[PDB]
């Protein structure tokens, strides 16, 4: 509800790219390159990550494990997404504790 | 935030799939009864919806029986996403409207 970055965050893909994973046995990096773009990202060996090496990531999309911060997918896949994962997580751990209640609230 | 129209009059929507995949086990579920219930009971539909032979006017409120009815029609497999007017979508300034909002629970 204050939209607060999370704890145990997660990082995300900021375009449509395909997926290399580079380890020198120091920082755990995984690379995502479009066509006609690239960025890696700085990942610590602990977390492990969602996406398998050479496989097709979308925009916005978890590459790793744990909670997405709200103004960064905000300003990757869109507001609609972000609605959805607020309301969805909110209804988790409500719907987890056996509270029943609409999503219209 | 107070309903003032009864229609703000916008086209936009979103749709709330019945199916939430289960992880781990890959293969994709049905949101169990209470779920789905917590979403569609007391809505009203943005467009029209075809399945099982019967059709849903758009427009229609929903009730128990009509969440019920669409979750069948899911697990006959012949619908997944679920158009409705939503608080978001609403277009009603300063509050919302009707058709947007749904059923005084
Ligand atoms: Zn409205």
């Amino acid at each position: 509800f204050e939209a607060r970055r999370p704890k145990a965050k997660a990082v995300i893909s900021e375009i449509d790219g395909v997926v290399r994973i580079e380890e020198g046995e120091d920082r755990l990096s995984v690379f995502v390159e479009s066509e006609g773009f690239s960025k890696e990202y700085k990942l610590p060996k602990d977390a492990r990550l969602l996406v398998k090496d050479g496989d097709y990531v979308e925009a916005g999309q978890p590459l790793t494990r744990g909670a997405i911060d709200p103004h960064q997918l905000l300003e990757a896949k869109g507001p609609e997404a972000v609605e959805r994962y607020l309301v969805d997580e909110i209804q988790k751990v409500y719907r987890a504790q056996g509270v029943k209640l609409h999503d219209k609230h | 935030i107070v309903v003032r129209e009864a229609d703000c009059g916008t086209t936009n929507y979103i749709s709330v799939p019945l199916f939430q995949m289960d992880e781990v086990t890959r293969t994709l579920r049905l949101r169990k009864r209470s779920d789905i219930e917590s979403g569609l009971y007391g809505r009203v539909l943005a467009r029209e919806v075809e399945a099982l032979g019967r059709r849903l006017e758009e427009g229609r409120y929903l009730s128990l029986e009509d969440v019920h009815f669409l979750i069948k029609a899911a697990e006959a497999g012949e619908v997944r996403e679920v158009p409705v007017r939503s608080p978001l979508t609403c277009q009603t300034r300063y509050g919302v409207c009707q058709k947007c909002y749904g059923y005084d629970l």
